[PDB]
């Protein structure tokens, strides 16, 4: 029923990839997850507008884009950084 | 040397220390301010085990308190001996547990644990020579069931050589304080046997009848039930902290108490217990203390030692008494109660004699039992577990917080693999 | 001997000295009138470093204050310790900066500088033996960014042998006080590395969390934030001004701190920090001060020392403590934090022990850090720089005051040539 995915922040690399819950009972909109994530992460501006994939290839827009067991990256007003986080 | 860092967790885990630290500080003459008022110089001989000596000749308890809401932490400082704690150690969240093991281990537990493990480490650098950690929590609630076990799996990776013991609160047999307490039991008992060297199981239900059939208290409140929890914990470390003829510590009470490393569920007892209307009619002799311990109504757990055999028995004594006089009593109870002990273990009784009695009495003791009578304590949990789980009942909150069925299936049979060991060692020859 | 002329510039550069000179005069018992009220004769042993002894047994601070408007200078004399300054040293314009680096360096800066450089020279003739100059300004505003750097390029031509250090205010990472602060940063950082021997970078943003997470101040105003700036500056010169066992000065803290002459951006730290509700629970030991300095939340700059290695570490101590006891702690933090220091530098820790503690405490210290973690501090500026400059945004005020594009292009790559040195020395072997 829920999703086991995780998020880091870009270009700085202290982050140990916290794994917040993603479920229908705890979330009802994709934009709601983009704002509930902001208290548990730090950015430059803090606008969590976008999130790129594990390799930063494509953008995300839906809950149904979330295959299990992958890491995403904090984005928005910035670009992808080619981070070797999971190494 | 030999410092012990005290860690608390849960609503039950906090208010025990408000009774526990009142007892320990009164064994050394400490006001709730934090200065010294004792008279004998023996009290400051091993004061550094529960006290980091700060400036101004003050003393602080080496204690860390954990909750997921501040509804209990402010109630500690607004009572007696609430000023003694350092205000930096109260690490707490804001939401609350929800009485959920999944939220106590994955949702809010991942956030608060980094603000605790640095504080343990900040005390660990202050440890001149670390002995081990002790934990006080429950097994039925949300915080003390999960957040305590989330510390232990991270502490044991940081300290494999250091010992670890939990004064947990096993839930009662018949009355039910918590609706989801069979789920909180089995999912935490699976984590206890991984990374704990010993565990002292305390039931709520047995402590009522001790305070009713024996103490004859009309109105037993928590100011007296938790007092017997403090007499147990102080009754173990009383050889580490004072000069006795035959010393003991948590190191000696681990290998000499646990012969097989997964069989480490104990049962405590305390003696003597004089009522206020019955104290002036009792002989204060050393063999009087022995016959009061080994019955059913002095055990601090819902157990029947008549059905089961002991394996290791630790009796920690305080006061001034003859060494030969105690050991004659410890040998005699092995002879007459020969069915009550296991056959293939000689010298199954451990003697610990200290020389400082509890304040207010003249002589006392503390019983530590290890019998196979706790198989009734867990099979009754596993019987309640398989009834609730086969209907998938109360599952849409644990599964809603990131949990699968295979987490239950391994944890279910591991308790069955636990109890099947106890029945195997019960009736061998 | 060894006098130091104190120069201020900017609205930020003035009100720091109103807190700074209050602290220095209270280390020698000086009223805001300007007479003497001390009790010990040690305080007048090196009084001539910040005080020209005038007639009538009075003392004046050897200080020069610079602004482009009198809206701040009259606010200094109408407060405490505003009567102590000589009324001839307040050299100021009438128009104002406009928060423009070009107007702070070419338009109004060319007029006011001749009325300052004679006053420095009039103090320079009064210098019995000049040590060096210290400057207090900012890097984001108009006056302290430009008018300070216009003095330094003219001072260094007059004094090549004399040392020079600026307690500048590096702008915050996330919140923005000034709209044009990336232009004011890069166009001034290009001028700092030309003619400054060392620089102590202070962020606004880190000083909030020091005054909130550690001091637990409910309402931190500038009477407490600038107080930590004064504790840094007094924590450096405390070996030059009092008899200690192992002396230090700005000469020893320059060559032993800067091994490559363009790598001179530091980070300061202060210890201890006792809250008013937490001072009575802390041990006042010497190894307590070490473990409080080397974390992230005691740094006075937005830096992550976990990402980066130190090169030179200066810890200036005050009070009475053993020499072997400190050096055991300084050696131990080199052993356990071996990834946190650079490999090819042995004895990377500088010890400075004085014998006069700060007034109000018993023992204290002052941390000076030099790590490669400031590459995040400048690349974040250069990332903000290339975004604003590629649109030619906010350029029609700098170009309107006599400035070309090639002024930006050399100054842009010189910061990139600065950071590429730090990454080069970060991970070599
Ligand atoms: N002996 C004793 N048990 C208590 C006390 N307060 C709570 N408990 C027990 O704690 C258990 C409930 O756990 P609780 O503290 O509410 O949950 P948690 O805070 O989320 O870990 C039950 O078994 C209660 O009997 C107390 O003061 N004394
Ligand atoms: N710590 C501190 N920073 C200040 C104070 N006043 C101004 N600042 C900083 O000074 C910078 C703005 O510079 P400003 O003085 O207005 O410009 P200038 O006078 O033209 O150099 C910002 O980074 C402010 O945070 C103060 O009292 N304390």
């Amino acid at each position: 029923r829920p999703k086991l995915v995780t998020i880091i922040r870009s270009g700085v690399k202290p982050r140990k990839a916290v794994r917040v819950l993603l479920n229908k009972k705890t979330a009802h909109s994709f934009e709601q997850v983009l704002t509930d994530i902001t208290e548990a992460i730090k950015l430059e501006t803090g606008v969590v507008k976008k999130l790129y994939t594990l390799d930063g290839k494509q953008v995300t827009c839906l809950h149904d884009f979330f295959g299990d067991d992958d890491v995403f990256i904090a984005c928005g007003p910035e670009k992808f950084r080619y981070a070797q986080d999971d190494f | 040397m030999r410092e012990i860092v005290h860690i608390q967790a849960g609503q039950c885990g906090n208010q025990i220390g408000a009774k526990f630290w009142e007892v320990i500080s009164d064994e050394h003459g400490i006001d709730p301010t934090g200065s010294y008022h004792g008279d004998s110089d023996l009290q400051l001989e091993r004061i550094n085990v529960y006290y980091n000596e700060a400036a101004g000749n003050k003393y602080v308890p080496r204690a860390i308190l954990v909750d997921l809401e501040p509804g209990t932490m402010d109630s500690v400082r607004s009572g007696p001996f609430g000023q003694i704690f350092r205000p930096d150690n109260f690490v707490f969240g804001q939401s609350g547990a929800g009485n959920n093991w999944a939220k106590g281990h994955y949702t809010e537990g991942a956030e608060l644990v980094d603000s605790v493990l640095d504080v343990v480490r900040k005390e660990s650098e202050s440890c001149d020579c670390l002995q081990g950690f002790q934990l006080t929590h429950s097994l039925g609630g949300g915080t003390g069931s999960g957040m305590g076990t989330l510390l232990i799996s991270k502490i044991r990776e940081e300290y494999p050589d250091r010992i670890m013991n939990t004064f947990s609160v096993v839930p009662s047999p018949k009355v039910s304080d918590t609706v989801v307490e069979p789920y909180n039991a089995t999912l935490s008992v699976h984590q206890l046997v991984e990374n704990t060297d010993e565990t002292y199981c305390i039931d709520n239900e047995a402590l009522y009848d001790i305070c009713f059939r024996t103490l004859k208290l009309t109105t037993p409140t928590y100011g007296d039930l938790n007092h017997l929890v403090s007499a147990t914990m102080s009754g173990v470390t009383t050889c580490l902290r004072f000069p006795g003829q035959l010393n003991a510590d948590l190191r000696k009470l681990a290998v000499n108490m646990v012969p097989f490393p997964r069989l480490h569920f104990f049962m405590p007892g305390f003696a003597p217990l004089t009522s206020r209307g019955s104290q002036q009619y009792r002989a204060l002799t050393v063999p009087e203390l022995t016959q009061q311990m080994f019955d059913a109504k002095n055990m601090m757990a819902a157990c029947d030692p008549r059905h089961g055999r002991y394996l290791t028995v630790a009796a920690v004594f305080r006061g001034r008494m003859s060494m030969k006089e105690v050991d004659e009593q410890m040998l005699n109870v092995q002879n007459k109660n020969s069915s009550y002990f296991v056959e293939w273990i000689p010298n199954n009784v451990k003697t610990a004699v200290c020389d400082i009695p509890p304040r207010g009495l003249k002589m006392s003791a503390t019983f530590i039992g290890n019998s196979t009578a706790i198989q009734e304590l867990f099979k009754r949990i596993s019987e309640q577990f398989t009834a609730m789980f086969r209907r998938k009942a109360f599952l849409h909150w644990y599964t809603g917080e990131g949990m699968d069925e295979m987490e239950f299936t391994e944890a279910e049979s591991n308790m069955n693999d636990l109890v099947s060991e106890y029945q195997q060692y019960q009736d061998a020859t």
